[PDB]
């Protein structure tokens, strides 16, 4: 292993080289609009924050193209960060790009990025799987005369076929979702402009000091506003507390999610979910459908409407639906712990108090195993049990979305 | 007529060809009819495919529903790269402010609605805008409610004349009129002030 | 006039020098024009832009396509029409109203043939919906010759009969609906 | 939530902004200061005064309440194959006196 | 009758519609799923509701089932006669307020 | 109760320049205004805003009241604005300026 480490600090410290070798127009301070723009801000900006943009303004600033990584939990604010970079970006003339791996993070940022750079002359644009041909081979695609200051975009922006005109800044968002021909074809672009990154999943910080020459990376750790905790219930499936449940977040023009990852069966599962609540309206989601219609169900998801998504775990960790609040797990003894807590951190986010239900079969005995894990999630408690245990399975992927290497047989 | 370019196949023209040349095009609110002309083509394309499917047709060969996209609805680029390129201008009207726009110097009239103090403010509003001069107008789809409103622009501290139809307002006296109007607007620039029965009760007599 | 009930209080409301200035504006026939208002001014800008010629008018849905036609009636009386949407999508398995159908192939007429007297006055503001805006037509559509019926008029019977059933015409034994 | 140590008592009121340490000598408080979460360390330029720990829970945990949770607690009992969420298990601890969610 | 029996009790009778209603259209012809998705959408996508008849009373259930799957954005709920009058004036007072979408 | 509720420009910017237009008559008449933002790093943007519709404009030091004749910039929560003719006061939040909801 020690022999196979080695090639990959070669490819790492290389980048950081012909990096720091590159010519690169470097950015100027602050115009005066950004003062004003990063004054608009609904909310209030926190100390990590202020911090992190600090160090991007001063990365761009740097005669060095930067590529600097964003550390933060999914409702921590990074996306302001995102938007006032490609502000200051704008502001010295040069246009700017945001990757995204799907669709729906392309709209809400897109709406994002609109609202927080709107009464400015700076026309931003999008480019989904679902922007009709007609706009994207015109406006979009042809967008190579200085007409979009900003574009948020999907992989469809990384063909042959696309072409910027003085591209000044990138925005990478869940660059671990992206397909290994997308991954490298961005760490192509690495080294010609100033790229920056977000990323939910944070790394162990060993290595965060261990990398910190070739690639900084800005940790988030100060709650914009204090989310409580979610309210976890484990317990045996019963219908009548998964209906009033149901009809308690719906009480709030809420959504919830269904998890039911036999996907045989998913058909069947949301039929029952609508003999619980017929009320109530449920859709199915899961990796096997074609990306054409499973991210336009999302999209209606996401658009409220539907009230109740039926889907695999795969489908839900990777949505960040602010308004779904709630979470059914049907069969919670089949998954690990890790999976549980990923599971149930993407409800509760917002204003709202969210509600987990970790609901075990009560027609079969739980084994002795799912007993003992139940144990662990049941008395909600942050402690060296497993939850930091199964913390660090959430730093290994994040660690295989930082470096190259993908392998875990030396790990192993 | 849904089997129409399959049955009279010729290729078919815009509405804007039928109109004179020239003649611009103002679409009202661009957004929601982009957004809503989205929902035309996904309804005509869902209404395509399940009244025309192969599996509801018939036995033989298809009806080639590509054949049929012809006659499908045209999409909002197409249908103003089309007016563009018959000659008749595609301009716009929306309600959302922008700065790169003509902001008109026209206000909608103050609706009193659910409040009779305000109702009281708006008679006292074309009251003190008569005072001083202005042009103001009261416009009633009811034929013979604008008797009414007369009285009680008499009783309430202003003058109220039934205009003949197709008549101006003269200043000093507010021109209760009857005609068509929904909501009132507010024009300082031309010191006019038109308040619809709509605005004064808060409903609408189409 | 007894048709046009409010035609000079939108004179009145048009000596207003932002709507002369739309009207200069539209006067050399720019590219782009965006204008930002209330939505009560609609009847207000048309008729400014209809103060230079003929034009368009695209509502979002048919509702607001019978609020603003009604209200440029109160300016314009006949000069001013609807153009109707159909009732059904164009590949949908069913017929839209006849009296629909009727009001479009009679605006389409109108425009093509201005100065024809029974058709109606000659055309200023055609106002209509998204539907009918983007749904294409055959262009032989105005060329179809209709049925034109005159105390005095020299046609022979079969003809008249014939030229109906022609046009779609269902022939019964007593009218009782259109067509 | 609350933490024992040799002559050192921290806790977390439900209404108190920061974590309070307390150091006891003999049978006496000797100081008292506020501490941060995250480094566990604490915070001198937060000047603590008296702090009022109330309650946690909307109930207390006296006697009686175990001795009617033990009579509840002798119908389902299921003292094997506990279930974690089930009213057998919450009945016994309540009998055992530790608080449990859905009290 | 209006003629003979007008001596004891008098009638009224508006002929004359209030403003131009038009007579709905109406489509015949063999049962086609996607046919009725698309038509319940299309209602669907003017806030209005719809009228989904069913008279088979031990199949309404499985029929609204049905329904649910050919369009799983409908809210769609059941009422019949063999319920108690309870319970379908509730329902009924649902479907007014568009608390539901097909019925 | 003689309270009205304010004037909520909906983002017309027309109906912006009216709103600061009756608080410049308002003023003029001698009449208290205030323009209660809760926001922070707005209360300038309202400042500068009313000097571009000619009104003199003063950020309130917090706790004070609106001097006669300026109308009166003040950091403060409020919601929705009031209008109180009794009083000679019309409060206008940034809220009803901008239509946003600031928590
Ligand atoms: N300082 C803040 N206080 C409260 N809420 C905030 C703050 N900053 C952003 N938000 C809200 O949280 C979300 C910001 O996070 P987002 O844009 O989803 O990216 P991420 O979740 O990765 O931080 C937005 O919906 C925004 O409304």
């Amino acid at each position: 292993a020690r022999r196979a480490v080695r090639e990959i600090a070669s490819e790492l410290v290389a980048l950081y080289a012909k990096r720091q070798s590159a010519p690169g127009h470097a950015f100027g301070p602050d115009t005066p609009w950004q003062a004003e723009m990063e004054d608009a801000f609904g909310f209030t900006e926190t100390i990590d924050q202020l911090t992190a943009i600090q160090e991007v303004k001063s990365d761009m600033e740097k005669p060095v193209p930067m590529d600097r990584v964003i550390c933060g939990d999914v409702g921590y604010g990074k996306t302001e960060i995102a938007v006032r970079a490609a502000f200051k970006a704008v502001q010295d003339g040069k246009q700017v790009a945001v990757l995204v791996p799907t669709t729906l993070l392309a709209d809400q940022h897109l709406q994002t990025f609109t609202n927080r750079m709107a009464g400015f002359p700076v026309t931003v644009k999008g480019l989904s799987r679902f922007t009709d041909p007609a706009e994207s081979r015109a406006v979009i695609e042809g967008l190579k005369d200085g007409s979009v200051d900003v574009v948020i975009g999907t992989h469809r922006l990384l063909q042959t076929g696309v072409t910027w005109k003085d591209l000044g800044l990138i925005i990478v968002d869940e660059e671990q979702r992206f397909g290994v021909e997308h991954k490298e074809h961005i760490k192509s672009m690495r080294t010609h402009v100033d790229v920056l990154t977000m990323s939910a999943t944070p790394i162990p910080r060993t290595l965060e000091m261990s990398l910190a020459g070739i690639r900084e990376m800005s940790t988030i750790l100060t709650p914009p506003e204090e989310r409580y905790p979610v309210l976890t219930y484990v317990g045996p499936h019963d219908d009548k507390q998964v209906a009033a449940a149901l009809r308690r977040e719906l009480l709030r023009d809420g959504q919830a999610f269904y998890i039911h990852n036999r996907v045989r069966t998913i058909d069947e599962a949301a039929a029952r979910v609508r003999q619980l609540v017929p009320e109530a309206r449920v859709v199915v989601a899961h990796g096997q459908m074609n990306e054409e219609t499973l991210e336009k169900t999302v999209e209606g998801f996401w658009n409220r409407e539907y009230d109740i998504l039926v889907c695999t775990t795969i489908v839900e960790t990777g949505l960040d639906i602010s308004n779904a609040n709630t979470l059914i797990v049907e069969r919670a003894d089949t998954f690990g712990l890790s999976q549980l807590h990923q599971l149930r951190g993407r409800v509760g986010r917002s204003r709202e108090r969210g509600y987990a239900y970790f609901l075990y079969p009560p027609n079969k005995p739980l084994t002795e195993t799912a007993y003992d894990r139940l144990a662990t999630i049941a008395q909600n408690n942050e402690l060296g049990a497993g939850m930091a245990v199964a913390m660090k399975d959430l730093e290994i992927r994040g660690a295989g979305n930082v470096l190259g290497a993908e392998q875990s047989g030396h790990v192993a | 007529e849904a089997l129409l370019p399959l049955l009279h196949p010729i290729e078919p023209t815009t509405l804007t060809r039928h109109l004179p040349e020239g003649a611009p095009v103002l679409v009202c609110d661009p957004e929601k009819v982009r957004t809503r002309a989205a929902d035309l083509i996904k309804t005509g394309r869902e209404f395509l495919e399940a009244s025309w499917s192969t599996a509801a047709v018939g036995g033989d060969a298809p009806i080639d529903l590509e054949a049929l996209g012809a006659s499908g609805f045209v999409t909002f680029e197409e249908a103003r790269e089309a007016a563009r390129e018959g000659g008749h201008p595609w301009w716009t009207l929306s309600q959302l402010s922008d700065e790169s726009a003509v902001e008109l110097d026209i206000r909608s009239a103050p609706s009193a609605r659910g409040s009779q103090h305000n109702l009281e403010e708006i008679f006292a509003m074309l009251r003190a805008h008569v005072a001083t001069g202005g042009y103001a107008a009261v416009v009633t789809p009811g034929i013979g409610t604008a008797h009414r409103v007369v009285e009680q622009l008499g009783e309430a501290d202003t003058a109220a004349t039934i205009l003949e139809p197709g008549t101006a307002p003269k200043a000093g006296v507010v021109g209760v009129l009857k005609g068509p109007l929904c909501s009132g607007v507010v024009l300082p620039g031309a010191n006019l002030v038109i308040i619809t029965e709509t605005d004064l009760t808060g409903n609408r007599v189409t | 006039s007894v048709q046009t009930p409010i035609a000079g209080l939108v004179e009145l409301a048009l000596s207003d020098p932002s709507l002369q200035d739309v009207i200069r504006r539209a006067a050399d026939r720019p590219a782009d024009l965006a204008l930002v208002g209330p939505a009560s001014a609609r009847v207000l800008v048309a008729a400014a832009l209809a103060q230079n010629g003929p034009l368009l008018v695209v509502a979002a849905t048919g509702r607001e396509a019978d609020e603003l036609t009604a209200e440029l009636r109160g300016v314009f009386g006949d000069s001013v029409a609807l153009f109707p949407s159909w009732e059904t999508l164009p590949h949908e398995r069913l017929s839209p109203g006849v009296e629909t159908v009727g009001a479009r192939l009679m605006l389409l007429r109108r425009l093509a043939r201005p100065d024809d007297e029974t058709l109606g006055a000659p055309l200023r503001v055609v106002v209509t919906t998204t539907r009918s805006l983007l749904q294409p037509m055959a262009p032989d559509l105005v060329d179809i010759e209709p049925v034109t019926l005159s105390v005095g008029a020299e046609m022979e019977f079969e003809d008249v009969v014939a030229r109906l059933v022609d046009l779609s015409y269902t022939r019964v034994d007593m009218v009782g609906k259109r067509g | 939530e609350f933490a024992v140590r040799g002559g050192i008592l921290d806790v977390f009121p439900p209404t108190a902004e920061h974590p309070v340490r307390v150091e006891f000598w003999g049978d006496e408080i000797s100081e008292m200061r506020a501490f941060a979460i995250a480094d566990q360390r604490s915070i001198p330029e937060v000047p603590v005064q008296t702090v009022v720990a109330v309650p946690c829970r909307e109930l207390l945990m006296t006697d009686d309440v175990r001795e009617r949770a033990a009579a509840l607690a002798a119908e389902h009992p299921t003292t094997e194959n506990t279930v974690p969420g089930t009213v057998p298990d919450m009945l016994a601890k309540l009998a055992e006196g530790i608080p449990v969610d859905g009290m």
